[PDB]
């Protein structure tokens, strides 16, 4: 089994690395 | 009472160019730079002349000071209005704050797993569906009030992702499978409701007004500087650039009192120890996260 969060290798999906803001739902 | 004001007795200046750094363990390689020494030895700087002001009775309130932390780390953005925007803005409370442990947090990853205080939870998701996460719920305690901080979460069937992510991206389109991994990475930081800031801010002022004390022995200012920089930086008030403010805030107490806190030590990223700590650990552990090796 991968590392954790290696699963999310070389996917162009990947999250940015850095604080986001939403609106709440 | 007028304080002594920030010491004439400096650090050492490869130490000045490591206040506010990030040294990842994972890449204390930006620790080394040109321009992060250049923005550290600005924060040394502009911490001390907050320090300075502190001293003399002109910052009356944390917010005050926080405005000087902001006022600072805004000069430093060579970025843009959306950015400028955001290290300027305080988190309304009608919006969420995720940090996705992507790098480069990855480091977090294992700190969050081999945490003892971490739970095993189900985390049900629309689109991977069920995960275990070891989950880290940060939480304070105030007038005897439990207030959630920061959770952090870590998806731990790594196999079924990969593929069950490369899965789900073909469909929806990477636009829409990024979407939610901004918002839903299985891995990530949730932070502090905005809602619990104003009370958290009553509490800050609070501190710093004990903080500028005149009559504290050295172990209770420095209680209180690991405080204030706990609750600080775990708030995280602002949209971005909390970390950078909440140390430059704790650093001005202490120089107005005439202390000339370290670097802190490598590996230790000072908001990220806070998190994953609660409020007395931390306040215990904090000499430490210090680089005060001669
Ligand atoms: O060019 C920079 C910008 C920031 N930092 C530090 O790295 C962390 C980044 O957090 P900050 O709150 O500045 O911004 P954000 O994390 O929201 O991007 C803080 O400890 C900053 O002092 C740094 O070493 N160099
Ligand atoms: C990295 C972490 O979450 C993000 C924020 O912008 C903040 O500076 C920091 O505390």
């Amino acid at each position: 089994a991968p590392k954790f969060g290696d699963w999310d290798e070389n996917n162009p999906s990947s999250a940015d690395g850095y604080t986001h803001i939403f609106n709440k739902v | 009472r007028a304080l002594p004001g920030p010491s004439q007795r400096q650090l050492e200046v490869y130490d000045q160019c490591l206040i506010g750094a990030a040294r990842w363990p994972d890449d204390s390689s930006k620790s080394n730079t040109p321009e992060n020494r250049a923005y550290c030895q600005s924060m040394y700087n502009s911490i001390r002349s907050a320090g300075d002001e502190i001293s003399r009775g002109g910052i009356t309130s944390f917010e005050e000071l926080w405005g000087r932390a902001t006022e600072w780390r805004l000069s430093k953005l060579q970025r843009g209005e959306p950015l400028y925007s955001a290290f300027a803005s305080e988190r309304t409370s009608d919006t969420d704050a995720v940090t996705p442990l992507v790098k480069p947090y990855k480091s977090v990853l294992a700190r969050v797993v081999d945490h003892e205080d971490a739970h095993d939870e189900i985390m049900q998701d629309n689109l991977f569906g069920d995960l275990n996460v070891k989950v880290y719920r940060q939480t304070a305690y105030l007038h005897g009030n439990v207030i959630p901080l920061n959770t952090f979460r870590v998806a731990t069937d790594t196999e079924y992702l990969r593929d069950r992510v490369a899965h789900l991206r073909t469909e929806l389109g990477a636009k829409a499978l990024k979407q939610h991994l901004q918002r839903y990475n299985p891995d990530r930081i949730d932070h502090t409701n905005a809602s619990y800031l104003p009370i958290i801010k009553d509490h800050l002022n609070d501190l710093y007004r004990q903080a500028i004390s005149s009559d504290l022995s050295q172990a209770e200012l420095i209680s209180l500087i690991a405080r204030t920089h706990w609750w600080a930086a775990s708030a995280m008030p602002d949209q971005r650039g909390s970390a950078a403010k909440a140390e430059f805030a704790a650093r001005a107490i202490a120089s107005a009192h005439g202390i000339e806190l370290p670097p802190f030590r490598n590996g230790n990223v000072s908001d990220i120890e806070a998190m994953l700590s609660g409020e007395e650990e931390f306040v215990e552990k904090y000499r430490s996260l210090l680089d005060s090796d001669c």
